[PDB]
């Protein structure tokens, strides 16, 4: 199982960014797609993840009114793998915004854990410059 | 859901549809073997204690050989079909030891009852 | 902690397997479908979620099946059938004044073992060959040094029945529900059936009719398409009506062979003597063909799409034969394959009559088919193609096409390719911390 | 009394008798046929955890809508044969509310024998 | 130890290999024979009342007139074959006792149902 | 130890019979060869059991 980002880009303030996520070796569809942000001066933050199976999204409030997910529709490779891609926007960039943004997938198919961002991308930078 | 409307669905959740699948010249031939097919399973189940029973626990412990797998793992992680595949190697070994372990049951029940 | 084996029975799950397969229909026919299970008034599918199973329609084995049933079944409507063994006799033969023609006369046996009579009769020129004095007078049945003929029974059916093939319980049918499919690979929209939708036998050799038609793209289906030895399967989205036509007045007389036997045939024909024919219309002939080609372009690399009629063998392989009326066409399709296109009113298919035939090309075996009285109409929809690409060339400017296919099986599979059959097996083992109470 | 012996009684007079009843190319259709129709009986029979048994008792509630007669309405005035067709029309529905209690009630016996 | 292997040993060193044993147009008729003599046998384990069980105690008292055998005598001293030879003749009378004492806790079993 | 030379007819449609047209060669009586001393020691010992 492995997911794959897009490479580091430098941004004007106010400006939209999108970011991919390809996956593959593992059902795209059986587990939830996690976004979370690193920023030096904030720490670690949740932006809310999307259902690949139903479209589904829950944003963290703080991003609710910026950021916009969506997903690829999965291409299977064999009966129990795919390939797929997730893509987050964000939009009005500030220098607040800036730092390493990580894809992430659910731990499990079911019970209390199954959003938990168990496989990580390696994350890319995002710069915002005037 | 409906007839077999769970296979996608993990093995813990599954288990709600049991009793789905639990039921149900050439006409003639295809009637014989659907009782041959339905009396197959049946047949160790009676054996192994666990007839009339959709889910039976057995006295067998489970060998880390077999697979190194949690719980989550297998139950909220797996569906049916996946969890057939992994252990395929090791279905044969597993039936022949819960068929010892009930023989040795029933011949224990027999002499508590001997003592009593 | 400590895990213990646990049993389950119901378990959705399922392996691939081969298992005898019943014929089911709605509630006499050559395909003998009042001895078929009566189809459900009501047939269930379930839809089975995140399903994804892997398909072959080249290996499916519910096509095997299939074949050996259509010919059991077509060999036992023959069983009680008349014998024409005494038919191969000598016969006289002059032009009925078209060449297809000629008026035959031969002494056939009666009622009585000691009498005989003088029979006149028209046969194809398809069914004669003329003896080896080679006088030119004299002929025989085509069939009479290779096999025994039996004439077909005048009350049995040849018209397609659909038929719904029913597997046993505890084995289920998969089915794919793809938008478009290859017939093979993964199939992600999977759904359970007990039974197939009804599936009329269709006989054809270059042309699929009345089957099943795609639902937004032409779909191309090869178990390799980069080989030229393998056949391709093309399915339209729309079909293109094709109308054929008998325009002989056969007058049909009976006479008889022997004890509890009579022998069919055309003692004369009213009107005017014309060849059969059938109609394409152009336009959509044409705008099939341009459809066709744009996606083969897909796999063969843009060059140019050229389509070409067969380069020979037997009449049953380089004509379109099909049943009409009871009647067996055998239909000059160039007029369908003649196109060229590159990558920037009817069509008339002549056609030739046989009343002799060998439909799966068994040696030892063949059937002659009564004449049936009157002009015959039919219409058919042309619902798919078979294609063989022509090899052996390095040429990188175009590609060669020609009609045709190595066996009836290759029908069979443009409405089974979406099938496949599974046993399913209820019993599984798996660990849970539950530990079973001893008394 | 005999087989089927019972059939003119009432309900409650019938089910004493339960025991007797319990009981008993054209001969191989005859024999496979025999075999489908004991099977069929007994396949619900094990679903349902009724296997074994010929009075079985269940967890699913009668539902007034199914009949609204009395006990005494049904076990002392009627005979099975009425009765049949009062719920001939609800009999599958019920069916399968025994399947799913049966295995709800499995899997609650699974769950509870974890904790020991 | 394999099918049968168990046939020369003694009845009590038998009993251990019992599961060993109990698995397992001619080719049609062959079919469908040995699913009944299958279940011709469980037939009779379910009018006994040990259905699913490989060894079920019952009620019936044993008739010394069979044998006068101490259990020393039968179980270490007797193969299962010597045995089924020595009460060959009595093998009849001993299933329609145990049907009998089946039928008498029957009767009882539904008094207990209606009481709690 | 005849070379024979099949020739076949057809006796009607569907159906052919073969028959030996010709022999080439001398022709002779066929025949079988079993061993004097094998079979000599096989008797002796046969007859051995049979006293018994
Ligand atoms: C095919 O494959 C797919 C992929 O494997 C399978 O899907 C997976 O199915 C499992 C099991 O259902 C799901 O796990 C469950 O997830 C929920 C949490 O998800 C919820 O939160 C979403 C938040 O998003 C917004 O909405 C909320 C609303 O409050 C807002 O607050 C937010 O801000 C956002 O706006 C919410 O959207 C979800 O609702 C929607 O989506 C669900 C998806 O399942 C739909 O049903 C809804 O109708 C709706 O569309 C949803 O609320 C967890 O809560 C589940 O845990 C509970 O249930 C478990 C069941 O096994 C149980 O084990 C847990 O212990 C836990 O139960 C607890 O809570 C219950 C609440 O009723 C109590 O009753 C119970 O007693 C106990 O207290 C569970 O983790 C996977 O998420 C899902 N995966 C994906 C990617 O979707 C699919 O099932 C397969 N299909 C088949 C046929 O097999
Ligand atoms: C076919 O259908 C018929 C009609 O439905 C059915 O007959 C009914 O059977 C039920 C029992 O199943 C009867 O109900 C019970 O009657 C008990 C007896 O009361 C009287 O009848 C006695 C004889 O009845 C039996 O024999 C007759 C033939 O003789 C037969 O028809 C009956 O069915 C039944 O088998 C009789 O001995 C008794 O004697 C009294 O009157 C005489 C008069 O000379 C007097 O001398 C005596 O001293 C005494 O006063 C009396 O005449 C009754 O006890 C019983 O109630 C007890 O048992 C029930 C059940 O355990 C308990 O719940 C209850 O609390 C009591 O302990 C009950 O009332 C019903 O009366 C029959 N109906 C008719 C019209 O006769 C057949 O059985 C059906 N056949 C089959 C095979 O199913
Ligand atoms: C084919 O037939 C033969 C002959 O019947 C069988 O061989 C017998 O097998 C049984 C079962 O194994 C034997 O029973 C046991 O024998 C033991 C013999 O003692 C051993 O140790 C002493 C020294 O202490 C040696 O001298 C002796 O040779 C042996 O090496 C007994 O010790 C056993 O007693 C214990 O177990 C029994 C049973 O549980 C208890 O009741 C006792 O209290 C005690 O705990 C036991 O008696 C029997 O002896 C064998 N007979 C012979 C002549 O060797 C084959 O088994 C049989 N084959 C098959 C497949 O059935
Ligand atoms: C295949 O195509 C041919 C040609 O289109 C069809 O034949 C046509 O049939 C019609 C109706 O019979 C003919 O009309 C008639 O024409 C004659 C004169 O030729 C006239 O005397 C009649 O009164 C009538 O108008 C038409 O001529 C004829 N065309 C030709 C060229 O012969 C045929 O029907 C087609 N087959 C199918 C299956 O559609
Ligand atoms: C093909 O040839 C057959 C003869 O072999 C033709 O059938 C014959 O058709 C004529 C009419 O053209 C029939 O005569 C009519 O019979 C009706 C009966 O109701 C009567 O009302 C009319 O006044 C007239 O007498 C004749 O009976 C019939 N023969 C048979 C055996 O049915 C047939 O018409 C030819 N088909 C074509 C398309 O020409
Ligand atoms: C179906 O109809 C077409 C058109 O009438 C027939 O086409 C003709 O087919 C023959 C071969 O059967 C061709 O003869 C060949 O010509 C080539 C040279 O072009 C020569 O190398 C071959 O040895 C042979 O002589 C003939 O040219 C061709 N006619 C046309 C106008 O293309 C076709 O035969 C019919 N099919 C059947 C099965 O009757
Ligand atoms: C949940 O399962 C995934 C994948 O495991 C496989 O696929 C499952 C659906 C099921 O079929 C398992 O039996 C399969 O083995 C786990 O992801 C794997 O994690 C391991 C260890 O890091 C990694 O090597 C694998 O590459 C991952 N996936 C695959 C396809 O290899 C995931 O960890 C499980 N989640 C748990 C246990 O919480
Ligand atoms: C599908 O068709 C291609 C073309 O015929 C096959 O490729 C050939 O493979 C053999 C293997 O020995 C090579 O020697 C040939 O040179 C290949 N031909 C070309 C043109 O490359 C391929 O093997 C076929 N696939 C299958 C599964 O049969
Ligand atoms: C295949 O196409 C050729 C043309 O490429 C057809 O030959 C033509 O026939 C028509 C009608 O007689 C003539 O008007 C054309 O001039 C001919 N073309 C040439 C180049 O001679 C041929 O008839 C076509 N085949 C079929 C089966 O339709
Ligand atoms: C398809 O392409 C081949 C190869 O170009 C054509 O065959 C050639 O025809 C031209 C006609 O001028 C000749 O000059 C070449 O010498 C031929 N090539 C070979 C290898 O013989 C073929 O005619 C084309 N098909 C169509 C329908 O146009
Ligand atoms: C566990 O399984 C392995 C593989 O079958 C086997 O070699 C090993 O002996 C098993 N352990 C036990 C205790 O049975
Ligand atoms: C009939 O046609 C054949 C050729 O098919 C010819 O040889 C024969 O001479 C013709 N008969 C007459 C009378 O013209
Ligand atoms: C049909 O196709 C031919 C080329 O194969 C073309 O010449 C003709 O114009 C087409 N007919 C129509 C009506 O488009
Ligand atoms: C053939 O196509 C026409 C298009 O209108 C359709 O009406 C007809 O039902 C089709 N025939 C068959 C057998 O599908
Ligand atoms: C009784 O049956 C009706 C009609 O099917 C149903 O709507 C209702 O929920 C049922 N009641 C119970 C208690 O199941
Ligand atoms: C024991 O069996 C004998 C022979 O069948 C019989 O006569 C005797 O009555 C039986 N004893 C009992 C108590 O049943
Ligand atoms: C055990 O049974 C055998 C076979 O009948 C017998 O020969 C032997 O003497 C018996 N042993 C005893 C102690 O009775
Ligand atoms: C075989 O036996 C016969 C006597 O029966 C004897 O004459 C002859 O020599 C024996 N052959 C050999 C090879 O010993």
């Amino acid at each position: 199982g492995q997911l794959v980002q897009s490479g580091a880009e430098l941004k004007k303030p106010g400006a939209s960014v999108k970011i991919s996520c390809k996956t593959s070796g593992y059902r795209f569809n059986f587990y939830h797609i996690n976004w979370i942000r690193q920023t030096a001066g904030r720490g670690p933050e949740w932006m809310g993840w999307i259902s690949p199976y139903s479209g589904d999204k829950n944003l963290a409030p703080a991003f609710q009114d910026r950021v916009i997910m969506t997903t690829d529709t999965e291409v299977p490779v064999t009966s129990f793998t795919s390939t797929g891609a997730a893509y987050m926007e964000i939009r009005n960039l500030k220098f607040d915004d800036t730092g390493t943004y990580f894809c992430a997938k659910g731990l499990l198919r079911d019970g209390s854990s199954t959003w938990l961002p168990y496989l990580w991308g390696q994350g890319t930078l995002l710069t915002v410059s005037s | 859901l409906g007839f077999l409307g769970a296979a996608g669905s993990t093995m813990g959740a599954a288990s709600i549809t049991l009793t789905v699948q639990a039921r149900q010249i050439k006409q003639l031939q295809a009637r014989v073997l659907a009782v041959e097919h339905y009396l197959r399973d049946q047949q160790l189940l009676g054996i192994w204690g666990c007839s009339g029973k959709l889910i039976c626990c057995t006295n067998v412990p489970w060998n880390s050989s077999w697979s190194n797998k949690s719980l989550d793992e297998i139950w909220n992680n797996m569906t049916w079909l996946q969890w057939d595949k992994e252990i395929n190697n090791y279905t044969q070994l597993i039936y022949r030891l819960i068929e010892e372990s009930q023989n040795q049951q029933e011949k224990n029940e027999k002499e508590l009852l001997e003592l009593d | 902690e400590n895990l213990w084996v646990t049993v389950y029975y119901g378990v959705p799950v399922w392996r691939d397997a081969d298992t005898t397969l019943f014929c089911a229909s709605d509630a006499h026919n050559v395909w003998a479908t009042h001895a078929c299970v009566p189809t459900d008034p009501n047939p269930q599918e379930i839809h089975l979620d995140n399903v994804t199973e892997k398909f072959n329609m080249w290996k499916n084995n519910m096509v095997e099946q299939m074949h050996e049933d259509i010919i059991s079944l077509w060999d036992q409507s023959l069983k009680p059938c008349v014998k024409l063994t005494p038919l191969c006799v000598t016969l006289h033969c002059t032009n009925v004044t078209r060449e297809g023609l000629k008026n035959c006369s031969f002494n056939m046996t009666t009622e009585l073992r000691d009498k005989r009579q003088k029979v006149y009769s028209l046969f194809y020129r398809l069914d004669i060959v003329p003896i080896n004095e080679n006088q030119g007078s004299e002929y025989r049945l085509i069939n009479c040094n290779t096999s025994a003929i039996t004439q077909a029974c005048p009350k049995v059916s040849f018209e397609p029945i659909p038929i719904h093939y029913c597997t046993p319980a505890g084995f289920a049918i998969l089915k794919c529900k793809d938008e478009g499919f290859n017939g093979t690979g993964l199939c992600k929209n999977v759904s359970t059936v007990q039974c197939t939708h009804g599936i009329k036998p269709v006989v054809s050799t270059q042309l699929l009719l009345n089957g099943s038609l795609a639902e937004k793209n032409i779909i191309i289906r090869s178990e390799n398409i980069t080989n030229n030895a393998k056949i391709i399967i093309v399915q339209l989205v729309q079909p293109v009506t094709i109308k054929c036509i008998r325009p002989n007045n056969n007058t049909v007389k009976s006479i008889r062979i022997g004890p509890g036997q009579a022998f069919y045939y055309t003692g004369d024909i009213i009107g005017d003597i014309r060849q059969a024919h059938c109609n394409v219309t152009r336009s959509r002939w044409n705008k099939t063909l341009q459809e066709v080609a744009e996606k083969l372009r897909t796999y063969f690399g843009n060059k140019t799409i050229i389509f070409a009629q067969s380069s020979g063998g037997d009449l049953e392989i380089t004509t379109h034969s099909f049943n009409c009326g009871g009647e067996f066409f055998y239909c000059n399709t160039s007029g369908l394959f003649n196109s060229t296109w590159y990558v920037n009113d009817t069509i008339t298919l002549p056609c030739r009559i046989k009343q002799i035939i060998n439909m799966w090309q068994r040696a030892g075996q063949a059937m002659y088919a009564p004449p049936i009285p009157g002009v015959i109409k039919c219409e058919s929809n042309i619902t798919g193609l078979l294609l063989t690409r022509d090899g052996g060339k390095d040429n990188n400017v175009n590609e060669t096409f020609r009609p045709g296919g190595s066996d009836m099986r290759d029908n069979w599979r443009s409405e089974l390719y979406k099938y496949k059959v599974v046993e399913i097996e209820p019993l599984g083992v798996a660990p849970t911390r539950c530990k079973r109470r001893v008394v």
